[PDB]
């Protein structure tokens, strides 16, 4: 549903954050949330679409697609 | 330290269940291994990082890391680690010989995040394991974790919102994964807050039980924040139980 930009992504650790386009809270992104087995990494500043899941640890991205 | 018998009973009790005690994104492979190693070391070893990082954790003399060789014989309770991918894979060994081994594992198929893949027993014909972590099991069964100060209820107050709370002055350092701190109350329904980063730290003055989580309460920049630090089973009294921690606690 939501669009955003990757704020940063640590490829060694396999996680980072996305800044949503609507200016809401940064959203955590884990490598297991990235759609497509060929990726499993994201790049700083990359445009993405994703669903937001609210978890115990905070808002997280799911089904992350590179646009 | 628990026994090898207790390791076997833990593995079979968790077959077909979803382990997500690290609290992040469903039933991931390292969640199972972290939970297993924490259980069998009676809470002494909380493994941090991705699956391939398991072999570089500090086992404090309670386990030995072995390399897989054509002659290596895995045993019940070993932790099999795959290190030749980006993030690795990890499994709890049930039995093995020189041709194959069987194990309990999560997220082999990639269904842990969406939740349909639970901890599953599978056979692997040495298709990637590079290391085996062998615990130094005790000879006799141990109940130390379940009776420890962490998993005993103690004394709590309750407020009008149903939150249990108590005073406790210590320091919390965030573990491998970030955690979102909430403004004003230990409630998942509070949208305001900030991301507490890995290895960030804060002194805290309060502990709370709320919304299936244990929380710490502290002040930052004049605002009251609550940070969840581990899961709580929602029960009180002799039924109270809390999960492995999401960081490291210290006193200064």
């Amino acid at each position: 549903k939501i669009k955003g930009q990757v704020k940063w992504f640590n490829e060694s650790k396999g996680f980072g954050f996305i800044t949503p386009a609507d200016g809401s809270k940064d959203v955590f992104v884990h490598f297991s949330a990235i759609q497509g087995n060929g990726f499993k990494t994201l790049a700083e500043g990359q445009n993405v679409e994703f669903e937001i899941q609210d978890g115990q640890k905070g808002p997280a991205a799911v089904n992350v697609t590179a646009i | 330290m628990k026994s090898q018998q207790q390791a076997k009973e833990w593995i079979y009790k968790h077959e077909g269940t979803g382990v997500d005690f690290d609290g992040a994104y469903g039933f991931q492979c390292m969640d199972l291994a972290v939970a297993y190693v924490y259980y069998i070391t009676d809470g002494k070893v909380r493994m941090w990082g991705n699956a391939k990082d398991a072999i570089n954790n500090d086992f404090k003399g309670l386990a030995t890391v072995y390399e897989n060789t054509p002659s290596f014989k895995p045993q019940l309770g070993d932790v099999a680690v795959y290190t030749n991918s980006q993030y690795g894979h990890i499994q709890c060994v049930i039995s093995g010989n020189l041709d194959y081994y069987t194990c309990l594992e999560q997220n082999w198929l990639g269904g842990g995040f969406d939740g349909w893949e639970k901890a599953t027993i599978r056979t692997h014909y040495y298709d990637g394991v590079t290391h085996f972590i062998r615990p130094k099991f005790s000879a006799s069964n141990s109940n130390v974790l379940e009776t420890s100060k962490v998993n005993t209820f103690g004394n709590w107050k309750q407020n009008q919102y149903g939150t249990y709370y108590r005073n406790e002055n210590a320091t919390f350092t965030c573990g491998f994964l970030p955690i979102f701190a909430r403004v004003g109350s230990p409630k998942l329904s509070e949208p305001n807050g900030y991301w507490f980063q890995p290895n960030g730290y804060t002194p805290y003055d309060e502990v709370c039980l709320s919304d299936g989580l244990v929380w710490i309460g502290y002040n930052w920049q004049g605002t009251r924040y609550y940070l969840p630090v581990r899961q709580w089973n929602g029960k009180t009294g002799n039924s109270y139980s809390i999960g492995l921690p999401w960081g490291v606690f210290s006193h200064h």
